[PDB]
């Protein structure tokens, strides 16, 4: 934290650094405050900022939300294995709801989440106009949470493209709402559903939703070995109907934009 | 409504070319894109590329790896229902155990369907009626164990010698080998129907210790250098240390116990009950047992990962389920048509073998 | 808290209320969020808001801080005997440092505060151009924290008029720092120093500070019965040179503007 504070203070005067990555290193509250102060300084020109597995305090979430309320030239942000409460989630989605947001991508995989904040998530999705990619991971949204999310999605005001759900403890009930939302979602492009229990009838419903001409879902991440013969035949029929649909287990392999510049 | 569809599995390029050449000859004599699975390279690895991850791991935590999906590569054919399988990753020799006969196969050769084994071993030739139920392998791959119901003893085969031969009969005339066990020590362990456990030294072939309990309590047995675990229909749970030679803990359940498991890197004890409840217990603090997973179907087999992260279950309901240790939640699913009796795992963590019906199947793990 | 959400939701269409007061009522986090959401829209036209004993904790401070950062036509805010953190105080200071803020007076009487937040307060005082009255009560600023404040006070760039330090754990040692600040501070007009112990020698320095022609201070909150006879003669000498000065123990009696309308 002292080293991080010194590094940020030194970087305060810099203006030619666009991409910055800091992961797995403990960061103090004062470090986050100094980083936000640097971001508020003009001529920063820092597009992508990546932070994972670095503990972030509740007050730092306030600073981040205040920056996000009036933010430019800051497109991609990542937060993973970070303790984020439901109230912090509400604060973040309220900050995103403001029209002066240019954040294209937001990643929140292992942040502990519950079903209560899902209504505010649906509201912010409906209101937001610039969010393109949204990802969720091991956080357990819950059946009611996914139902509310799909109710917000089916209205289809949002122009988001990529949605990611994995090990969210899904059931067969939300599949009807998901199919209904997809059936009127020409904008949606990519989708993932892995490590979630899906019954046979849910698979038929989802395949039928895929086959509808309105849906334009191209990238889909599922494991074909888990399902029965009829589901495999239906997916083959989907591939026959649309020549540009590909189903592969490794969903993260596909990159529409440079996301693993730091990983390489 | 499973409605299952079956297709040739490997679709290997060599097989495709051979099939193509065969058709041309038939066409000549008659007057009178494509997807192929990667072969098992040398019987050791598949040589695939790993899958991407959302974020990088910690510098200290590189070794921890978890699987995603299972893909089958080969099918092993035996006309009778198989009961147990063995991996022997060091020698690339898979052993298949059935009620009547045992066969040995090698994974070097590439073929879709394997019908001809490298070695065929039957215990029914020696005696009039031989029913086999149990089998076991040693880590050093120097011994092979096979127990039977009406078979008067247990036969040991050694793979170090150029030829396979019987070491000792080690008779148990009145006792049927319901349970067979072995340890790092040379010492042999076995359980039988009448609640009796008799113990022999392989070097000298003598009975050294006998244990007695209520009937049906020897269905399960767990071996450790300082822990012997015993349970059955009664559901009493007993842990014994040979050193001070007394039962350490007694535990009671509402139903019978069938499946037990242990973790190498740090002790955890897994329990499988008749009503389908998975109970986890730690053998360090020794305080309390807890249950986190429930399955409607009865669970018959269980196994743990060498890394110490995931465990896969095989049960009556024709399903294969794999979980993780932090929460017990399942991470991927692969069902099969037949009731899966057995299960297996590899020390390297690259292959996996499971068998439900008369024939056996070999799967490949992806990381 | 359920009842409070109804009023602000009903008031969402109101264009009348300029003064709103609440006190001694349990208030939930969601009520503050909607209340903050209430002021988010235009035509709120609400000037003063008082919430003394309402329990405001954690993200609700972040909700207010985000709103206050880009806010206007909200001049008076009062919080008293409601728990705030030093980090929460740091968050508020950053919002107040923004030019887009017209909040005139701010009151935190019994809110818990320490020496660490004093430095951030000192920076805020110099840069702020719209804050006039700052009130600090039972919070223990400490000797070191106060000395930090006088450095910003000494620089005299601030235009604040009324400052209140009652039971702020002042001592004899800090008497030197205050005298220097009062020596060069023409803008300061009203001051409060009650329930604080000062050295007889230090007060001899403080009394000499009042007699300085540079000082333009008119209202002093002090109890003449507390101090030494020689000081009393010096105190009487202050009134002799400057006839317009008033020394009275009851500091809250004087009202430049309406502050006790709810108490009236």
């Amino acid at each position: 934290p002292a080293s991080c504070h010194l590094l940020v203070s030194a970087l305060f005067s810099n203006q030619n650094l666009t991409h910055l990555c800091l992961s797995n290193n403990s960061l103090g509250t004062e470090g986050v405050q100094q980083l936000c102060q640097f971001l508020r300084n003009p001529e920063c020109a820092l597009q992508r900022l990546i932070l994972n597995h670095c503990n972030i305090v509740d007050d730092a979430y306030g600073f981040l939300a205040m920056r996000l309320a009036n933010n430019t030239k800051l497109t991609h942000l990542s937060l993973t294995m970070n303790p984020v409460g439901d109230g912090a989630m509400k604060l973040l989605c309220e900050a995103l709801k403001e029209p002066t947001c240019y954040l294209q991508e937001l990643e929140l995989v292992d942040c502990q989440l519950t079903q209560n904040c899902c209504e505010d998530l649906a509201c912010m999705i409906t209101t937001t106009k610039h969010l393109k990619s949204l990802d969720l991971g091991n956080n357990a949204l819950g059946d009611k949470g996914v139902i509310t999310l799909c109710e917000g999605l089916k209205q289809s005001s949002s122009s988001l493209r990529r949605l990611g759900l994995g090990a969210c403890k899904l059931t067969s009930n939300c599949c009807e709402a998901l199919s209904l939302a997809i059936s009127c979602n020409p904008h949606l492009n990519s989708l993932n559903l892995v490590k979630n229990d899906f019954s046979t009838s849910g698979m038929l419903k989802l395949c039928s939703a895929f086959q509808c001409p309105v849906s334009n879902l191209g990238i889909i991440g599922l494991w074909k070995q888990e399902y029965y013969a009829r589901v495999r035949r239906q997916l083959e029929e989907v591939e026959f109907v649309k020549p540009h649909v590909v189903i592969d287990g490794d969903w993260y392999a596909s990159d529409e934009d440079d996301r693993n510049w730091w990983k390489n | 409504d499973p409605q299952p569809v079956w297709d040739a599995e490997p679709q290997f390029c060599q097989g495709f070319l051979i099939q193509g050449l065969w058709e041309l000859f038939m066409d000549s004599r008659q007057k009178n894109a494509d997807k192929f699975l990667k072969p098992l390279s040398w019987g050791s690895e598949v040589l695939e590329s790993s899958c991407n991850q959302p974020s990088t791991a910690l510098w200290q935590l590189e070794r921890f790896t978890v699987p995603q999906a299972l893909q089958k590569v080969r099918v092993l054919k035996h006309q009778e229902l198989l009961l147990v399988v063995a991996v022997s990753s060091f020698t690339r020799h898979v052993f298949t155990c059935s009620q009547s006969g045992i066969k040995v196969w090698n994974l070097v050769n590439q073929v879709a369907e394997d019908r001809d084994p490298e070695s065929h071993l039957k215990c029914s030739v020696q005696d009039n009626k031989v029913y086999l139920r149990t089998c076991l392998l040693s880590s050093n791959s120097r011994t092979l164990f096979a127990g039977g119901y009406n078979l008067p003893g247990v036969i040991v085969w050694d793979l170090a010698a150029p030829s396979l031969y019987e070491k000792c009969q080690l008779p148990c005339e009145g006792l049927s080998c319901q349970a067979l066990a072995n340890t790092k020590e040379n010492m042999a362990l076995a359980g039988f129907t009448d609640g009796t456990v008799r113990i022999w030294d392989l070097r000298t072939q003598e009975i050294v210790r006998n244990l007695k309990g209520p009937t049906n309590s020897a269905r399960n047995l767990v071996v450790k250098d300082d822990n012997i675990w015993t349970g059955g229909l009664d559901a009493c749970l007993r842990c014994w240390d040979l050193r001070m030679a007394k039962v350490s803990l007694e535990h009671l359940f509402q139903s019978q116990i069938m499946s037990l498991a242990h973790s190498p890197t740090e002790d955890w004890l897994l329990l499988g009950l008749a009503n389908g409840q998975h109970c986890l217990f730690n053998s360090r603090k020794r305080d309390q047992v807890l249950t986190v997973d429930t399955k409607d179907n009865t669970i018959l087999g269980l196994k743990f990962s060498p890394n110490g992260k995931w465990w896969a279950s095989v049960g009556m309901g024709n399903f294969i389920t794999v979980h993780s240790m932090p929460t017990g939640a399942k991470l991927f699913q692969v069902p099969e048509v037949g009731p899966v009796r057995c299960f297996d795992m590899t020390e390297n963590g690259r292959l996996i073998i499971t068998g439900s019906r008369d024939c056996a199947s070999v799967y490949h793990i992806k990381y």
